[PDB]
Parts: structure tokens; sequence; C-alpha cells
């Protein structure tokens, strides 16, 4: 995150960080993710694209920090990894860019209640914010898009959604971006999301809850002047989500 | 005690 500031997740219960073993002996971040229910984790599919070998990957909830161990963090292996079937890649966007991941413990498991693990809500069918509403994103990936390091403390930061008009200007992001896509940016272009924050979410109040409007998944540089973040639209996935979890 | 989705 480009901005924001440092947290803990007391204040984000429902992130996930997704981390893959190596045949060596490191295990490294690859994205975030959000937790909807006991056993699920959803996340964006380009996270998984180019090595979907499940068992390569540990999901940890009650994370504080990246590399180093917070008390109440709960440590879960993929069950079942499940990518998007349509999802397309081009010189920029990443279409239908939403995963699901069933976690198990090492125990047979799901996530358990706690002051640092909470689901977050799920959206009504298309039913999302109107733009202008401000949500917060959250994740570990860079603060600045020169740096070759992640932060060791998680962040969060505020920012505003934008209509499609807005974001499919030609000097912004043209047809690039569809109807599945949602921007969100900065008025002042000076925090947003950026590499290593993919996966995770884009929280906004709807209707009273604190809803998962979107997942993080793509955008031309971190807090450029017109680059706003592109993200999954959560709420046109709904059928996808339902016939899987 | 068990999970209310969005509560911090
Ligand atoms: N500007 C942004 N919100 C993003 C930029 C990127 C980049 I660069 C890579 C992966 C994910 C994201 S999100």
């Amino acid at each position: 995150i480009i901005g924001g500031e440092f947290t803990t997740i007391e204040n984000q219960p429902w992130f996930a960080a997704i981390y893959r073993r190596h045949r060596g002996g490191s295990v490294t971040y690859v994205c975030g993710g959000s937790l909807m229910s006991p056993c699920w984790v959803i996340s964006a599919t380009h996270c998984f694209i180019d090595y979907p070998k499940k068992e390569d990957y540990i999901v940890y909830l009650g994370r504080s920090r990246l590399n180093s161990n917070t008390q109440g963090e709960m440590k879960f292996e993929v069950e079942n990894l499940i990518l998007h079937k349509d999802y397309s890649a081009d010189t920029l966007a990443h279409h239908n860019d939403i995963a699901l991941l069933k976690i198990r413990s090492k125990e047979g498991r799901c996530a358990q209640p706690s002051r640092t693990i909470q689901t977050i809500c799920l959206p009504s069918m298309y039913n999302d914010p109107q733009f202008g509403t401000s949500c917060e994103i959250t994740g570990f990936g860079k603060e600045a898009s020169t740096d070759y390091l992640y932060p060791e403390q998680l962040k969060m930061t505020v920012v505003k959604l934008i209509s499609h008009r807005e974001c499919q200007q030609p000097h912004y992001y043209g047809s690039e971006v569809t109807t599945k896509m949602l921007c969100a940016a900065d008025p002042q272009w000076k925090t947003d999301a950026c590499q290593g924050d993919s996966g995770g979410p884009l929280v906004c109040s709807l209707q009273g809850r604190m809803t998962l409007t979107g997942i993080v998944s793509w955008g031309r540089g971190c807090a450029l002047k017109d680059k706003p973040g592109v993200y999954t639209r959560v709420s046109h996935f709904l059928p996808w989500i339902r016939s899987h979890t | 005690l068990k999970f209310q989705c969005g509560q911090k």
C-alpha cells in the first residue's frame, strides 16, 4: 500500500495471508485474501495461475506481521483451490480475477472466531455502494513501486470508489475496465494498492454492514495520476461464489 | 464467540 497507516489484524480480522513453500526451506508471500465463511477464503486467480499446486500454499489468519508470528494466528492448508474458468489477462487487466481456497487445519478444522479472526460479509446480487463511498484496502504489498521487498507490518488506507464513466476515459484505462470491475483511487492520487496487495479486500459499508465490495486485481503503476486501482466486482460474481461454497 | 461477518 502506498501511503496508508500501519495496523494490526484486530482492525481487519478477515484478512488472510497466503504464502508458498519452496523445496529449499523458504516460504514467501504470494497474495492477500479474505475469510468468507469458516472454511472459505476468497482471493484473485492471477495469484495462483502460474503455480496452481494447492499443496505448496499455506494460509494464515490472525497475522499482523509478514514473517514473524502474531499470537492467535491459525495456519491452514488449502484443501481445495478454485480458480475461475474464463480468467483472462491482457496487456493490463485480468478478467474474472477471483479464486476460492477451502482451508483445512492440520487437525481437520476450519477457522475459529477470535478477536483477530472474523468473516467479512458478501453483498447481495449486483448491489454496490455508490461512487464517492470511501472504502479501505489492506495488505502487505509494496509501499513504493520501486521497492523489491514487502513491509513486515500490515497496512491499510482509505480510497474512494469512482464511476465506470471516469475510469473508462481514454486517459485512464479506456475499455480495459468492464462492468465486472470497479475502480477506486485517492482524489489526490496519494495512496493506493500495489504489487503484493493482490487478492485482498476493498471493504465498504453497504446497508449497514462492512462488505467485501472488491478484490485488489491490477493497476498501472501504484498511486499514478489517472491510473486508479481496479478491483474484481464481487457483487457480480455471487452466483459463481455460491455454486462452489 | 461465533462469527458475525464484518464485525471488528
Ligand atoms: N495501482 C494499483 N492499485 C495496483 C497495481 C498493481 C500492480 I503494478 C501489480 C499487482 C496488483 C496491483 S494493484
